């Protein structure tokens, strides 16, 4: 029990759900009842990939063997529902975590807000954190970075400095991703100001070492051969949080390139995140489909991922292609027509193929391109500012 | 409050059978163009065993042997009467309608036996609808080579018999039976359309026996019956028993199982009648396409082994379809969907390279049939056999294409 | 597939049935069974692909033990299989199941043979009680 | 049909005597009934 564990928490940090999946298979196969803390690390593993599908198979596989979930499964489940936007299954859990005796703690609300965010609903995700402070509680330091991406996302340059102030207001020193939130609401409205203001914050950083690596990089003094070498070593070393940490730093860092212009250096940060396991769904290429998966990115990383799978287009047929901007129950309905993500990747698409991708009338959250389609068609301009 | 809130058959037909021990529970007769039916006077509610639906006495029927020596039960031809010398001529294979009409005509010339009460409630000669009086012309809209030959054929025999047994040196208790063919020919059509074949136990004998048993002869035929035949042996009573814990409603129709697994052409030959919906009606396919049996079956929802198919737009059609479609089965090999089409398509053109061979359709010989006013029994009877097996067919196009878009 | 809201086919439960005869998990093949019984499918078909997998795969005394359930709970089984059960577990000197079985044949509704007899014969006459 | 077979014997015959000691195992030596003073 102690070994099976240890291993299957591994897994399910660095989201090899490959793995997770044999040491299941193998302890089944020994007639061993693996223990609901087991089944949650494979949980964890599948909601690192995306797999909500297999997932919840595991979910509905503990309470078969009698391996009832803990808290901490309800967790792992929450924060894999949270990177992909599916409130809908978010408040699910929470309308059982009600029912189920288990109160709302501080990470169950973080990740609400971060589910509201990433589904558009940036209404509901400011009211979550209205309700939290009427419940006490106590914001921790995600919670504020939680707070400030939905404001960052809905471009509040206002909002966004009130809140940012204050985090180093009571000496935290905001990590790496609050600053790249900071240059995107600054791009996003052309503030060149601020961004210069930021920036050479982040070039001193005494203190950090990664705000200056990966401040220095943005500006592009470190895109030499050996010069990128310790924007590498700042990589390997925050990879080793596992999946979940990576993605959102690649998020934020991607959205920050891509409005400050530096939309050829974003590709590149991109082709490090792929090979280091982050957005493992994010391309199959294969006889029947040529899919793209934006629905666990920022605005930034979306276009991004768009730009670089649409030049790939170019160069080489699939009976489609297609953009999964959402993906989850919402798929089932007009509202995931009307997301964020969905409207953004349809109107990137508009004016960069004219008019190629048409959406889907059995799916929602799809953008499709019929293979006879795809004979009618750099697509992209990929330059730094 | 309560203030301000197909005809019954001639009365006398229960009677005469009533004053002599017969019984019917919950049903009532009743009397249309086509002929008598029994229908649920009320809801026959459903219970744990078979319900009683009607008692028919022993006494009351014309039964022989179907084994020789031929035996009588009720015995009442007398010893030394010519009857059973002709009865006792026959082939003891074939001629079992023979023996039975020989049986009949001399029932009616009995002044004490039921059937000649019971014989006024028989089917005429024109309204038989029987093959055994079809004319030539009534055998040309069968479109069926096989089964008028097997027609022409069952003529022949019976005339021929008449014509051997009631020459002119017969004596007159002979002569009175069938004073002509046609007379002879209505008895032995009769006999074919209504004999019911049981074992039965009478005292401490058990034999084989057919039998034209009285008001049990007024239930029609049906491949899903709502009731069966049940002889009890220690009062020598034919009981007709609704199956066990099926409902029936009121006016619903009562109705037995004639012919287990047979074609309609059987049913043809025998009872002068074919159904659109015979689950055992065959069709002849080259074999060179074939779809997979498994899903054809689970797309209509068809349960069972293949002997008793059944369903749980389906009907006893889709169930012959099955049965006749040419079918592969792997265990559990799953169809290529697009090698599926490919039959589905060739069996189509097959169904419909069949419906071309007929000079009409079957909805021009439905309007056909309203469209009557002077037709004999037998001529409608052979235009409803050529219409049933076109639908029959036609329904097969129906069941493959819905199968080839279900398998998606 | 559950798990997808989808409910399987009666030929899909048909197959996890037969492959767990085929390995001799007489326990997983009856709960699949009760999950048709569930879905309201006809179980019928599947029990008898079930007890023949597992005498083909040398589980005779899982067999038994299926097959009773199912003849006790009111399915009639083939006759090839009745002919099937009687002989293989007269074969193995087991009386008891093939009496036992013999008997719900008959309540059933298929009447014992010649053949039947012999089966049991074969055992009773090495009992040393004539 | 076939017969609900009921198999059922019982045989009699002269006794060893180790059985008939198996019987009482239990000798009784003495040939008094009853005593008189204690009704024991
Ligand atoms: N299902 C059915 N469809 C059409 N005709 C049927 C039928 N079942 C029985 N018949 C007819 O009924 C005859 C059997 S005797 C049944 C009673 C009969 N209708 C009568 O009035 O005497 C057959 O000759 C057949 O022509």
């Amino acid at each position: 029990m102690e070994t099976y564990e240890g291993i299957i928490f591994a897994c399910g940090k660095g989201g090899l759900h490959e793995d997770a999946r044999k040491i299941l298979q193998y302890m089944t196969a020994k007639d061993v009842v693996p223990s609901s803390k087991a089944y949650t690390g494979v949980i964890e593993a599948f909601g690192q990939a995306a797999l909500y599908e297999e997932a919840l198979v595991a979910f509905n596989t503990m309470h078969e063997v009698g391996s009832n979930p803990s808290i901490e499964t309800f967790h792992s489940l929450l924060y894999s529902f949270a990177r992909g936007g599916l409130f809908k299954e978010s408040e699910v859990i929470l309308s059982r975590l009600v029912n189920s005796g288990i109160p709302r703690n501080r990470d169950t609300f973080n990740a609400t807000i971060e589910a509201y965010k990433q589904g558009g609903k940036f209404e509901e995700a400011v009211k979550t954190y209205v309700d939290m402070e009427k419940s006490r509680c106590d914001p921790d330091e995600r919670t504020l970075e939680a707070v400030l991406s939905v404001y960052s996302c809905a471009r509040l340059v206002d909002e966004c400095r009130e809140q940012f102030e204050e985090m180093k207001a009571s000496d935290i020193l905001p990590s790496i991703m609050c600053y790249c939130m900071m240059l995107s609401v600054y791009g996003k409205t052309e503030s060149w100001d601020d961004v210069n203001e930021l920036l050479e914050e982040m070039l001193s950083n005494r203190v950090s070492n990664i705000h200056q690596v990966i401040g220095q990089m943005i500006k592009g003094n470190y895109d030499d051969d050996s010069n990128w070498q310790i924007v590498e070593y700042v990589l390997d070393k925050l990879n080793s949080e596992g999946c979940g940490l990576g993605i959102r730093f690649y998020n934020a860092l991607l959205d920050a390139l891509w409005w400050l212009g530096q939309k050829e250096r974003a590709a590149r940060v991109l082709n490090e995140a792929t090979k280091r396991g982050i957005f493992p769904e994010l391309f199959r290429k294969n006889k029947l489909v040529w899919s793209v998966d934006v629905h666990r990115m920022s605005e930034g990383g979306m276009y991004t991922a768009l730009s670089v799978w649409l030049n790939d287009l170019s160069d080489i047929l699939p009976q489609l292609a297609v953009v999964v901007s959402v993906r989850g129950q919402l798929e089932k309905s007009s509202a995931a027509r009307e997301s964020p993500i969905t409207r953004a990747a349809f109107s990137f698409l508009q004016d960069h193929v004219s008019s190629s991708f048409s959406f889907t009338g059995w799916n929602g959250g799809r953008i499709m391109c019929q293979r006879s389609q795809l004979k009618q068609l750099n697509i992209v301009a990929l330059t730094n500012s | 409050f309560p203030l301000f809130q197909l005809e019954s058959a001639d009365p006398d037909f229960y009677k005469i059978g009533y004053v002599r021990r017969v019984r019917a529970y919950g049903v009532e007769f009743k009397e249309g163009p086509d002929g008598f039916g029994i229908y649920a006077s009320k809801d026959i509610e459903p219970r744990r065993r078979a319900r009683v639906i009607m008692e028919i006495p022993h006494e009351l029927m014309i039964t022989i042997r179907q084994k020789h020596p031929w035996m009588f039960f009720p015995d009442i031809v007398p010893i030394g009467h010519p009857i059973f010398d002709i009865i006792n001529s026959t082939d003891p294979e074939r001629d079992w309608d023979l023996r039975l009409a020989c049986l009949l005509l001399f029932s009616f010339d009995r002044e004490d036996h039921f059937w000649r009460l019971y014989g006024d409630f028989l089917p005429a000669a024109d309204e038989c609808s029987s093959l055994l009086l079809a004319t030539e012309e009534d055998l040309a809209e069968l479109q069926d080579p096989q089964l008028v030959s097997t027609i022409r054929q069952q003529q022949k025999r019976v005339l021929e018999f008449w014509e051997k047994n009631w020459h002119s040196g017969v004596p007159l208790k002979i002569k009175r039976l069938a004073e002509d063919a046609e007379r002879f020919i209505w008895a032995v059509s009769i006999a074919q359309t209504r004999c019911i074949s049981m074992k039965t136990r009478i005292g401490a004998l058990v034999q084989d026996l057919n039998m034209m048993i009285p008001y049990a002869d007024m239930l029609n035929h049906s491949f899903e019956p709502n009731c069966f035949l049940h002889w009890r042996p220690k009062d020598r009573i034919l009981e007709v028993m609704s199956n066990a814990g099926q409902a029936i409603k009121k006016g619903e129709e009562m109705t037995i199982n004639y012919m287990p697994g047979q074609k309609n052409n059987m049913l043809m030959e025998r009872y002068g009648f074919s159904t659109p919906v015979n689950p055992w009606d065959a069709i002849p396919f080259s074999g060179d396409s074939r779809i997979h049996l498994n899903s054809f079956l689970s797309v209509f929802n068809i349960f069972g082994l293949p002997e008793e198919y059944y369903h749980d737009f389906v009907d006893g059609a889709v169930i012959a379809a099955a049965r006749t479609l040419p079918t592969w089965s792997d265990i559990d090999l799953p169809p290529i969907p697009s090698a599926e089409r490919k039959a589905v398509k060739e069996l189509q053109d097959e169904c419909r390279k069949m419906l071309a061979e007929y000079p009409t359709t079957s909805e021009q010989d439905q309007k056909l049939l309203d469209s009557l006013s002077e037709a004999r029994t037998t001529f409608a009877t052979a235009v409803k056999y050529r219409m049933h097996r076109k639908m029959f067919i036609g329904k097969i196009i129906k069941a493959l294409d819905i199968y080839q878009e279900r398998l998606l | 597939e559950l798990g997808a809201g989808q409910r399987p086919l009666p030929e899909t439960m048909i197959a996890l049935v037969r492959l767990s005869g085929s390995k001799g998990n007489a326990q997983r093949g009856l709960e699949l069974l009760a999950a048709m019984e569930k879905l309201n499918y006809d179980i019928r078909q599947a029990w008898l692909i079930l007890v023949e997998e597992l005498v083909r795969t040398n589980h005779l005394e899982e067999a038994n033990k299926v097959f009773l359930k199912g003849a006790r709970g009111g399915m009639r089984a083939t006759d090839q299989l009745y002919d099937l059960m009687i002989e293989e577990d007269c074969k193995a000197g087991d009386h008891s199941n093939a009496l036992d079985i013999s008997y719900e044949m008959e309540a059933a509704g298929r009447f014992a043979t010649t053949f039947h007899f012999n089966c049991l014969l074969s055992v009773q006459a090495t009992c040393g009680i004539p | 049909m076939i017969d609900r077979y009921k198999h059922q014997q019982l045989r009699i015959g002269l006794v060893s005597p180790q059985q008939i000691s198996a019987w009482a195992t239990g000798e009784v030596t003495k040939p008094y009934t009853f005593h008189y003073k204690t009704n024991k």
